[PDB]
RNA sequence: ACCCCCGUGCCCAUAGCACUGUGGAACCACCCCACCCCAUGCCGAACUGGGUCGUGAAACACAGCAGCGCCAAUGAUACUCGGACCGCAGGGUCCCGGAAAAGUCGGUCAGCGCGGGGGU
RNA sequence: GUUUGACUGGGGCGGUCGCCUCCCAAAAUGUAACGGAGGCGCCCAAAGGUCACCUCAAGACGGUUGGAAAUCGUCUGUAGAGCGCAAAGGUAGAAGGUGGCUUGACUGCGAGACUGACACGUCGAGCAGGGAGGAAACUCGGGCUUAGUGAACCGGUGGUACCGUGUGGAAGGGCCAUCGAUCAACGGAUAAAAGUUACCCCGGGGAUAACAGGCUGAUCUCCCCCGAGAGUCCAUAUCGGCGGGGAGGUUUGGCACCUCGAUGUCGGCUCGUCGCAUCCUGGGGCUGAAGAAGGUCCCAAGGGUUGGGCUGUUCGCCCAUUAAAGCGGCACGCGAGCUGGGUUCAGAACGUCGUGAGACAGUUCGGUCUCUAUCCGCUACGGGCGCAGGAGAAUUGAGGGGAGUUGCUCC
RNA sequence: UUCUCCCCGAAAUGUAUUGAGGUACAGCCUCGGAUGUUGACCAUGUCCUGUAGAGCACUCACAAGGCUAAAACCUUAUGAAACUCCGAAGGGGCACGCGUUUAGUCCGGGAGUGAGGCUGCGAGAGCUAACUUCCGUAGCCGAGAGGGAAACAACCCAGACCAUCAGCUAAGGUCCCUAAAUGAUCGCUCAGUGGUUAAGGAUGUGUCGUCGCAUAGACAGCCAGGAGGUUGGCUUAGAAGCAGCCACCCUUCAAAGAGUGCGUAAUAGCUCACUGGUCGAGUGACGAUGCGCCGAAAAUGAUCGGGGCU
């Protein structure tokens, strides 16, 4: 009746405004806190991660609804 | 913009002991000219209680 | 007294109050100044005082309410399972919290009134007449 | 160029709802018919296929309006990085920056593209 | 010959040991407890691929069986539902509810990243072979995610044709699939294992219990505030509900701080000495104090505080007295001071428990208590020097010790 | 577990363990090589977060009313680790240096450590106990001497290369023991408070407010007075102002209220409120704070470290 409990580290891992190489991982999250956006894929436990490489921004509008995305460089 | 120590180091956190160290005071009673870039005036307020402003 | 409610246990620590600063219903309260808990058989002994001083008149408001499970370990064991299931509900109670309040009763009876019951009570405290007042 | 309609986006409640008024032969809408393409775990109600008329009834479009939502200041306070203290303790204070939530004042019934149709 | 886990506010009994979810967790991640709650060791040939369509809970009014909730109809209706199991995130442009065809619940790979000490674990664009659904863009390498698990060894089965001891074979082995794990103590000592010791031994520990001391003061003891009532009448002569605040440190305890290269433990005896919250005596207030005899509170620690029966007892009950037959501290004072009755060694017996060896909350008869005091402290007794000459006597008293109780009768 | 001086310098954490006072890996130390400012701090930009607070919009709890076949629903009103319409300060990643500093990383040889301790802040367990226990965070001890805190690992100040019978300062101090003003100014407490807690209690005292009564002559003193209904109704055996229950109405006045306290089972009796004379100026009740008072009893001899200090 107390000893058990469990540890899954989750969040955020590539922030706004940093240079994600494709491929990366963006954000570990249980649901859609962040949908995947222009440039963005999301996985079967619905990671965001790079779909080419760029400049790694995030759009706000709600907390229903934001996304995280890819502006490539050139 | 002169500066001195005029309290130690000892006991104080981390972030107040690296300042100081990069303020480039290593002993009380070092004086210094320092020049007011918002960096600078970031860090001699950071660690404001050891150091007599001159001015 | 005690609620009919849920988890039986809690935690515990303070800062000064903020839902129910100001006597809303009735003419005059006593009020607290200090951060004890409250709890259970202390109010209702308030409430046993004053209703003997002044029923068969009056209205008696207890703004207050025992909602904070507090624990005892059994008798004289080590630190050991885990905490102790029971003991007493208390209301947390922090300065300028109204916990008792009047109607219908002369300045003076509600004085002794109040004299009486904040001499069984864990806290210092203070009474007052309403001033004017907003919050609707 | 002015007007309005049909689509369609950006923005997705300051742009939403309620009460109200205005539109029909441009446009949209209801509407008529349906054995068949097609279709409802029963019903052409909806999908669907052929078309007037009639009617803007409902819908939709546009306009009014601040009852409702939604936005939301200033003053102050809560709390707090940092600095220095008190109380035996629960707990409290001071200087320095940061600074809410709520609530009051007020603000709104949007704003901005692309096209195509028809008016003048 | 051996085995007979670990955690563990001492050990044992109990409980726990891997995995998922939430709070704790101090707005990054991470974070302990025998902290607070709850679940998993599965499930689904469709609950999966895809492709098409539908939209929920709840309420109100109205209606056949009904009569709060069934079924049907209108209205309101970001979700108050649903999502196979827990909870959390997410979710209505569905991941929800229904039908069509279907197996991608694929083979060979894997840019680049999350996460871990490692070994593991997670996500994943995109390339080929070949498919499925869609008209198409395109989606598919199991499921809305997060638990449904097990290294290695050793082996069963099916492919493959690498090895194969002179040569060609075959036996045997290898490579690719795959079967065998409450190995749950869940990073898994052997393929294979329980007890007991009071007959006990060794190495260690004050890292850790029993005594005592310490810290704390829940429990214990004691005192204060309020004042409901009792006291015929009157709260406070006495008593004081329900509640509140303190003191002490003598109880049971918590904690584990010095002591496990030893701080001897119950009771008695002996010897004392201290506190005062005072049993007696002494002085006071008040009284529901006429006197007498009392009640209760305040001052007061000089002295005093009996002898027996029972029991190891401490206590406590009793006998017969008493002014009184006080309560506590001093390592529950005092074993290099005595007993040794009590409990903690070996024998033996009963009751009980255990197949047993043995055990105990027990009960019972028996059972080695170590001639020499170094220092300090104490009681007594001398030697030396000093006390501005050397001698014999008499002495002040700074200061210090002892003593300190009480009845009875008579006027 | 033995000879010297010089340089650097840790760990008591993580995960695993028939593991728990052992060990493996990592972490932190040192040495040599390589790069060669990539490190540190602080600033701006940007993104992430649900804590403090707050709030009831959902879940649970919950206080007084309304409507009502109680549920829902309206006004008023609250609590929350496992609630959140909201939500900071801070904190983390990235870039840049717009600016100061001096480390960082990779490679290879040698390690030790894996028993920690205290305090402040943030929580849990515990009594909101512990020189308590388990986590987080800062600093000291650990391995830190020196000054202060009587004495005192941890608290305050400050990081000891060697010499000096030179100087300046920190915390902390300036009557004597003791270096240094028996200093200066405006106050406060007369308790040795200072130099030992609280509920509670009190004309201690100094400062501020809020209220009333008044010199057309009030507060306390003194003289005179103290109503008739009515033994107000119930009440009880009796309760007549005063055991307890319903009110608090009229006549007169300058006027004495079915009325405050003592008395007696009940009465009576004495005084109270309000009204006069003579005084004769302040007086009375609340409330905030400054410093003091009581509340305040343990054991071998006392004391703030001592003398002693108003
Ligand atoms: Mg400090
Ligand atoms: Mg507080
Ligand atoms: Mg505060
Ligand atoms: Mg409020
Ligand atoms: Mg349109
Ligand atoms: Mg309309
Ligand atoms: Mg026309
Ligand atoms: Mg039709
Ligand atoms: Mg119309
Ligand atoms: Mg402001
Ligand atoms: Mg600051
Ligand atoms: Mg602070
Ligand atoms: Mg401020
Ligand atoms: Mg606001
Ligand atoms: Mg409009
Ligand atoms: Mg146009
Ligand atoms: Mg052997
Ligand atoms: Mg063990
Ligand atoms: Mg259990
Ligand atoms: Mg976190
Ligand atoms: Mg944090
Ligand atoms: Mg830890
Ligand atoms: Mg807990
Ligand atoms: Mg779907
Ligand atoms: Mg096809
Ligand atoms: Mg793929
Ligand atoms: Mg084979
Ligand atoms: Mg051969
Ligand atoms: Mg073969
Ligand atoms: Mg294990
Ligand atoms: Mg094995
Ligand atoms: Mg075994
Ligand atoms: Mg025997
Ligand atoms: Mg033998
Ligand atoms: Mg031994
Ligand atoms: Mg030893
Ligand atoms: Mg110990
Ligand atoms: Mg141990
Ligand atoms: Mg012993
Ligand atoms: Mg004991
Ligand atoms: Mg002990
Ligand atoms: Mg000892
Ligand atoms: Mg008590
Ligand atoms: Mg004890
Ligand atoms: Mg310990
Ligand atoms: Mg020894
Ligand atoms: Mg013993
Ligand atoms: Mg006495
Ligand atoms: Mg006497
Ligand atoms: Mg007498
Ligand atoms: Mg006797
Ligand atoms: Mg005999
Ligand atoms: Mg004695
Ligand atoms: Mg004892
Ligand atoms: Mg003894
Ligand atoms: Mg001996
Ligand atoms: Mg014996
Ligand atoms: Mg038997
Ligand atoms: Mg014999
Ligand atoms: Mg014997
Ligand atoms: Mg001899
Ligand atoms: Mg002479
Ligand atoms: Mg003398
Ligand atoms: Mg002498
Ligand atoms: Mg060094
Ligand atoms: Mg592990
Ligand atoms: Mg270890
Ligand atoms: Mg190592
Ligand atoms: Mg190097
Ligand atoms: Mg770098
Ligand atoms: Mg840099
Ligand atoms: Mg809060
Ligand atoms: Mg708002
Ligand atoms: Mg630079
Ligand atoms: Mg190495
Ligand atoms: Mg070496
Ligand atoms: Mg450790
Ligand atoms: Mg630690
Ligand atoms: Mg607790
Ligand atoms: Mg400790
Ligand atoms: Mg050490
Ligand atoms: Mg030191
Ligand atoms: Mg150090
Ligand atoms: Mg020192
Ligand atoms: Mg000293
Ligand atoms: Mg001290
Ligand atoms: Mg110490
Ligand atoms: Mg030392
Ligand atoms: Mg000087
Ligand atoms: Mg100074
Ligand atoms: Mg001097
Ligand atoms: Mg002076
Ligand atoms: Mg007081
Ligand atoms: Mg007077």
């Amino acid at each position: 009746n107390g000893r058990d409990s469990n540890p899954k580290y989750l969040g955020v891992k590539k922030f706004g405004g940093e240079v994600v190489k494709a491929g990366n991982i963006l954000v570990r999250q249980r649901g859609t806190k962040f949908k995947a956006g222009q440039g963005v894929g999301m996985g079967r436990d619905h990671t965001l991660f790079a779909l080419s490489d760029g400049k790694v921004v995030f759009i706000n509008k709600g907390k229903g609804a934001r996304f995280i995305s890819i502006e490539a460089a050139q | 913009m002169k500066i001195k120590l005029v309290r130690s180091v000892i006991g104080r956190p981390g972030n107040q002991v690296k300042t100081v160290q990069a303020l480039g005071l290593r002993k009380i009673g070092d004086s210094r000219e320092v020049s007011d870039t918002p960096a600078v005036r970031g860090m001699v307020k950071t660690v404001k209680h050891l150091l007599e402003v001159q001015e | 007294k005690r609620t009919k409610f849920r988890k039986q246990f809690r935690g515990r620590m303070t800062g000064d109050a903020k839902g129910g600063d100001y006597v809303a219903f009735g003419d005059y309260g006593l009020i607290a100044m200090e951060p004890a808990w409250i709890k259970s058989n202390q109010i209702e002994a308030c409430r046993i005082v004053m209703s003997r001083h002044f029923r068969r008149g009056g209205k008696i408001y207890i703004r207050i309410f025992p909602d904070k499970p507090v624990t005892k370990k059994p008798a004289e064991t080590r630190m050991g399972k885990g905490k102790g299931a029971v003991e007493y509900w208390v209301s947390v109670v922090k300065p300028g919290r109204v916990m008792f309040e009047v109607a219908g009763v002369t300045e003076e009876q509600a004085k002794e009134a109040f004299r009486l019951a904040g001499h069984k009570l864990p806290i210092q405290t203070k009474m007052v007449k309403r001033e004017v007042y907003d919050e609707a």
